[PDB]
């Protein structure tokens, strides 16, 4: 609806207000910080 | 009862092989 009105006053482009943030889905990773600790152990049991 | 994968500290499955004249 901001499209809706950018025909008609332009009868007669990014948003570079609105800065996003990176969350990042946790990769399945044992050792590297910021992953979640599923799947194979550190200990071969 | 813990048993280990082949991925352990000295529990590999390419055994030493030993020279002929050993």
């Amino acid at each position: 609806r901001d499209t809706r009105r950018k025909r008609r006053q332009g009868r007669s482009l990014p948003d570079i207000a609105d800065i996003p943030r990176t969350f990042r889905t946790p990769v399945p990773s044992t050792l590297m910080p910021g992953g979640v600790d599923v799947g194979p152990s550190v200990e071969s049991y | 009862k813990r048993v280990p994968n082949p991925n352990f500290l000295g529990n590999c499955n390419i055994k030493d092989f030993k020279p002929p004249y050993i």
